[PDB]
DNA sequence: TATACAACCTACTACCTC
RNA sequence: UGAGGUAGUAGGUUGUAU
C-alpha cells in the first residue's frame, strides 16, 4: 500500500494576459503572444508540389473539423486563430525539376546520393536569399516520397563527411544562413491521393485534419516569428538546463558530443528558451560524462548568457539530464559556480517498469500522479488520463519518468512541478503536453542536427533553424 | 428585444468589449456596443438611447477602473434604470468585474447592489458565468453546429479532477521472507570452485575465492564449517555492513544476482518454454497447457486469424527502493500452437496490431491471471534455493486522492 | 584477454494514434 | 521528416573476480 501524491496542472499564458492549460483551447480562445502582421512563404519542388502546398494553404483559411471535437478542438482557420495572414498569394516559387531530382536519386551509394539530393535543394535556397530582392520568412521545402524513402541511413535501392539522413544534412548545411525551413512531405498534404491496395490511403487523416491544421499552423506560426505562448508560472532567477549526449558516429574517431538547451525568465516577465551549443566533445567511445575543461567551459558560458540577459547571476541552476554525473565533473561545475548561485543536477529516465492499472474503469492512470520514493526520488506520470479532453495521451499503458535528484539538495516536490511546467513548451507542435520535458528534447533535436555535419564553427542559439 | 447592450470606456476599454462581443455573436445572440455597430454620420446619443429604451433585453455594463466615473457611461446606465423600472425586470443590468484595481467600496453605488460577474481572474470563467446567467434568465437567441461547438468549448476548457481516491494495481511482486543469511563459501576445491557455474542445480556464482549462496555445502554434490563471515540478509538490506571485504553495493548485487538466477531455475523446471530478446528473456505458455486457455475466464492465449498469440511474462528482480521483482507483459506470435518465428518484423508488426484493441482492463486482467497460475499456493509462491523465498502474488497496491469520472 | 552479470547508455526501424 | 506514444532489434561503457 503506497500513496500517490497529485501535480497540479501548469498553466501558459496566452494574449490578453489571459492563462488556460490547453494550447489549442487558448489559441482558439485569446490568441498568440505577439502580432506579427504575415507569413511570406517559399517553396521548394516540382509544380505538383507547388500545386499541393497552394491547395493545402486554400483549404487551411476555412475552418476544419475534427470527427470528435470533445477531444481535438476543431481548427478556425490560420487568420481566426493567429490573426495574421499565411495566404497562398505570397508564395515565391523556385522550381526543381523531376530530370534533376531523378538525374541523382536513382543513382548509387547512399551518402553521395543525400548529398547532391540536399545540394540541389538548398543552392536555390542561398542563391534566393543572396541574390533576390523578395523577402521570405519560411521556406517550405516540399520533398516528394521517392527522395524520403531513398534518403535513410540504412534504406536499400529497390534492384535499380556528411550524415546520409535527409533532413539533418539539409538542416546543417544551412546553419551559416540561418534560413528557417520547414520540410513537408508530398503525402502529408496529398495523403488522399496516395493509395497502397484499394484506394485505402497510406496515411489517413481523414478524422485527424484538424490536429495535423493545428500542428502545421503552429509550426509555421512559430517559424515566421510569432510567439503563440509562454509560461505563466515560472520560478525566480532560477535558471534551467538541459544536457543530451550524442554520437559522432564514423565520422572522425569516436567521440561524443553534449549539446544544452537553456530556460529562463527574462525580466520583461516572457521566458527566455535558447539553446546553449558548440557540442563539447568527449574522445573516450560509450563514456557520456563530459570532462572536467569541458564541462567548465559550459558552466561558464551558460552563466554568462545568463547574465548578459538578466543582469546579476540566477539563484539556482538545476540541470536535467538522461544520465547521472560523476564526481570530477560536478566537481568542475562546482568550480565556477558562484557561492550564491545554488547548483541542482537532476536525472530524468523512462527505463524503469512500473506501470499502474486501474482496479475497475478502463481508462489509465490520471496525469501528474507522483509517487515519492524518497526525498532524492520520485515517479511523475507526464502521459497518462486529462479529464479536459475524454481520452488518454496513450495507448497502452503509459511509463512514468523516473526523476532522482543526483547532485545537490532541493524540494522534490518543486522538481516534479517544474517538470510538469517545463513538458508545456513544445514549439514544434499543438499538443497538450508531452511525456519528456521540453529541455531535454530539443537538446535532443539540436544535437541530432548539429552531428550530422561537421563544417559548423559558431551555430546559431534559436530554435526556429533547428526545429 | 433580444440585444444584448454592452456599455464601456470607448478609448480604454476596447479589448475586452470587442473580445466579449465577437465571443457573444458567435454563440448565437445578438450584441449591441458602439465599437462595432455604431453607423457613421448618424446621431449617436439618439440611437443609443432608442437602442436602450426599445431593442435591448439585457443590459452588460463593463465595470473597471476607467469606467466608473465616465460620463457617457453613466448617462447609458441611468436610461438603462429608468427602462428597467418600466419593464419591472429585476435583472436587467448586469455588471461584468474586468478589474482588480476597483475597491468594493469604490463602485459607484448605482451597481453596487446587483450581483455582479467575475472577469478579473479569468474571462474563460466570465464568460462560462455570462453564458450560464443567460440561460437560467431565458435570453433569446438566434442561433447551427459553430455555436454548439464554441458553448461545449468553453463549457469544457474548465474542467479538472474530482477528490475521489482511487486504488491502482502495479506490476511489482514484493518479497515477505528472505533467507536467515548469505553463505560464502571458501572452498577454492571441487574442479577450481565449481568452474562451470552455470549448470549447478541451486543458484551460486563465485567470489573472489568465494561461492556465495543460500543453499547449503552439501546440496551441489550432484555436479560435484570453513564457510565465514556468513552475512545475515536483515543486516544487509539495511545497508549496515561494511570492510574491505566485499562492498555493500557489491553484496546488494551479489544476492539481486542470486535471485534473478533463482528465478530463472526455479520455473525453467516447470516445464514451459521460453522466448529469446535483444537483451531479456520472456516465458510464454502453449496452447495446450491450459483447458481451454480461460484461466479464471481471462482468455489468456488465443488467435487473431490463423496465427496464435500468447501472453508472455519476463521478470526481473530488482532492490531499489525496497527489494521486489518487476515484471512485464508481452504478446508472442506462433502460427502453431507449439511453435516458433524467426521473422522479426512479421512478429513485431502482428504485435503492434494485437496491441492496439486490448486497453488497461484486459492488461491488468491478463497480467494478474498470469501471476496468479504461476504461484505455488493459497496467496503466494517459493523459490528454492535447502532454504525458501516466498514472493507474494498479488502486486502491490497505490492509492491516490484524485480521480475522474469518466 | 575473454568469461559472466548488475547497472546504465545510445542508434535505428516498425506501428498506432492525434 | 506535421507531431507524439508504445514496442522491437542491435551495439557500447563502468564496476566486481578469474
Ligand atoms: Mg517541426
Amino acid at each position: 500500500m503506497k500513496e500517490l501524491i497529485y501535480i497540479e496542472e501548469p498553466k501558459i499564458l496566452f494574449a490578453h494576459g489571459q492563462k488556460c492549460t490547453d494550447a489549442r483551447d487558448g489559441l482558439a480562445l485569446f490568441g498568440p503572444l505577439n502580432n506579427l502582421y504575415g507569413i511570406k512563404s517559399g517553396v521548394i519542388g516540382t509544380k505538383q508540389g507547388l500545386k499541393i502546398f497552394r491547395d493545402y494553404l486554400d483549404h487551411i483559411q476555412k475552418p476544419i473539423y475534427n470527427s470528435n471535437s470533445i477531444t481535438r478542438p476543431m481548427f478556425p482557420g490560420f487568420e481566426a486563430v493567429f490573426d495574421c495572414k499565411w495566404e497562398s498569394t505570397g508564395i515565391t516559387f523556385k522550381e526543381v525539376t523531376n530530370e534533376d531530382i531523378g538525374k541523382f536519386l536513382y543513382n548509387s551509394s547512399t551518402h553521395k546520393r543525400t548529398y547532391d539530393l540536399v545540394s540541389l535543394f538548398i543552392d536555390k535556397i542561398i542563391s534566393a536569399n543572396k541574390n533576390e530582392d523578395e523577402n521570405v520568412d519560411v521556406w517550405f521545402v516540399i520533398v516528394p516520397d521517392e527522395i524520403y524513402k531513398y534518403c535513410r541511413p540504412n534504406s536499400v535501392l529497390p534492384k535499380e563527411n556528411y550524415d546520409a539522413q535527409f533532413h539533418d544534412q539539409f538542416k546543417a548545411r544551412l546553419l551559416k544562413h540561418t534560413i528557417p525551413t520547414q520540410i513537408f512531405r508530398e503525402s502529408t498534404l496529398a495523403w488522399r491521393d496516395f493509395k497502397n491496395a484499394f484506394g485505402l490511403p497510406i496515411r489517413d487523416f481523414s478524422k485527424i485534419e484538424g490536429h495535423l491544421a493545428w500542428t502545421i499552423s503552429t509550426a509555421a506560426f512559430y517559424k515566421a516569428g510569432g510567439k503563440p505562448w509562454k509560461l505563466s508560472d515560472v520560478r525566480n532567477g532560477v535558471c534551467y538546463l538541459g544536457l543530451v549526449y550524442k554520437k559522432v558516429e564514423k565520422s572522425k574517431n569516436p567521440r561524443n558530443a553534449c549539446c544544452a538547451a537553456q530556460m529562463f525568465l527574462d525580466n520583461g516577465d516572457g521566458t527566455v528558451f535558447k539553446g546553449e551549443v558548440g557540442p563539447w566533445y568527449n574522445p573516450k567511445n560509450g563514456q557520456y560524462h563530459l570532462e572536467p575543461k569541458e564541462a567548465k567551459a559550459l558552466l561558464s558560458q551558460s552563466l554568462q548568457s545568463y547574465k548578459e540577459q538578466i543582469g546579476e547571476y540566477p539563484k539556482e541552476v538545476f540541470i536535467h539530464a538522461k544520465t547521472r554525473f560523476n564526481h570530477q565533473e560536478w566537481d568542475a561545475f562546482l568550480e565556477v559556480t558562484p557561492k550564491e548561485t545554488n547548483l541542482v543536477g537532476v536525472t530524468i529516465s523512462k527505463t524503469k517498469p512500473l506501470k499502474l492499472y486501474k482496479t475497475e474503469g478502463d481508462y489509465t492512470i490520471l496525469r501528474g500522479n507522483a509517487y515519492v520514493v524518497n526525498e532524492r526520488s520520485a515517479f511523475l506520470w507526464t502521459v497518462g488520463y486529462v479529464p479536459k479532453i475524454q481520452t488518454a495521451l496513450s495507448m497502452e499503458v503509459p511509463n512514468p519518468l523516473f526523476i532522482e535528484i543526483n547532485k545537490g539538495e532541493a524540494d522534490i516536490k518543486q522538481v516534479l512541478k517544474d517538470i510538469l511546467s517545463l513538458t508545456k513548451l513544445n514549439y514544434n507542435a499543438c499538443i497538450f503536453a508531452d511525456g519528456e520535458p521540453v529541455t531535454l528534447r530539443f537538446a535532443d533535436k539540436i544535437g541530432e542536427i548539429l552531428t550530422a555535419s561537421t563544417d559548423i564553427k559558431t551555430p546559431p542559439l534559436a530554435f526556429k533553424y533547428y526545429i | 428585444r433580444n440585444k444584448i447592450f454592452i456599455s464601456h470606456a470607448t478609448p480604454d476599454d476596447n479589448d475586452f468589449t470587442r473580445w466579449l462581443a465577437l465571443k457573444l455573436i458567435g454563440l448565437g445572440y445578438e450584441v449591441w456596443c458602439d465599437i462595432l455597430f455604431l453607423d457613421k454620420g448618424v446621431d449617436f446619443w439618439s440611437n443609443i438611447e432608442k437602442v436602450i429604451r426599445e431593442d435591448t433585453c439585457k443590459f452588460l455594463l463593463v465595470s473597471s477602473s476607467y469606467s466608473n466615473q465616465r460620463e457617457g457611461v453613466l448617462k447609458e446606465l441611468a436610461v438603462a434604470a429608468k427602462v428597467k423600472k418600466q419593464l419591472k425586470d429585476d435583472k436587467f443590468i448586469i455588471p461584468l468585474a474586468i478589474d482588480e484595481q476597483l475597491s468594493y467600496d469604490d463602485i459607484n453605488i448605482d451597481i453596487v447592489r446587483l450581483n455582479a460577474i467575475d472577469f478579473k481572474m479569468s474571462w474563460a470563467r466570465g464568460l462560462k458565468d455570462i453564458l450560464e446567467a443567460f440561460e437560467k434568465q431565458k435570453v433569446p437567441k438566434e442561433v447551427a453546429s459553430k455555436s454548439n461547438l464554441l458553448y461545449q468549448q468553453i463549457f469544457l476548457h474548465d474542467k479538472s479532477v474530482i477528490e475521489k481516491e482511487e486504488i491502482y494495481d502495479s506490476n511489482w511482486l514484493s518479497i515477505l521472507s528472505f533467507p536467515e543469511e548469505l553463505r560464502f563459501h571458501e572452498y577454492n576445491w571441487m574442479l577450481p570452485k565449481r568452474f562451470d557455474v552455470r549448470e549447478l542445480t541451486f543458484p551460486a556464482v563465485r567470489y573472489k575465492n568465494y561461492l556465495c549462496t543460500f543453499a547449503w555445502a552439501y546440496d551441489f554434490t550432484y555436479h560435484l564449517k570453513s564457510k565465514t563471515i556468513r552475512i545475515p540478509t536483515e543486516e544487509i538490506l539495511s545497508g549496515s555492513y561494511d570492510s574491505n571485504f566485499i562492498r555493500n553495493a557489491e553484496c546488494k548485487r551479489l544476492i539481486v544476482q542470486l535471485l534473478n538466477k533463482a528465478f530463472e531455475l526455479r520455473m525453467k523446471d516447470k516445464e514451459v518454454q521460453e522466448y529469446e530478446m535483444s537483451n531479456k528473456t520472456a516465458y510464454w505458455l502453449e496452447k495446450g497447457k491450459l483447458e481451454k486457455d480461460k484461466f479464471e475466464k481471462t482468455m489468456l492465449v488465443g488467435k487473431q486469424k490463423d496465427k496464435n498469440w500468447h501472453f508472455a511474462i519476463s521478470g526481473a528482480s530488482k532492490l531499489y527502493p525496497f527489494p521486489v521483482l518487476m515484471i512485464s507483459s508481452h504478446i508472442f506470435f506462433t502460427a502453431d500452437g507449439k511453435k516458433l518465428i524467426d521473422s522479426s518484423s512479421v512478429q513485431h508488426s502482428s504485435r503492434r496490431r494485437q496491441g492496439k484493441n486490448w486497453w488497461n482492463n484486459t492488461w491488468r486482467t491478463k497480467l494478474l491471471a498470469f501471476i496468479k497460475y504461476l504461484s505455488d499456493d493459497d496467496t503466494s509462491f517459493y523459490l528454492e534455493m535447502e532454504e525458501k523465498v516466498f514472493v507474494s502474488n498479488e502486486p502491490v497496491k497505490f492509492k491516490g486522492n484524485v480521480s475522474y469520472n469518466i
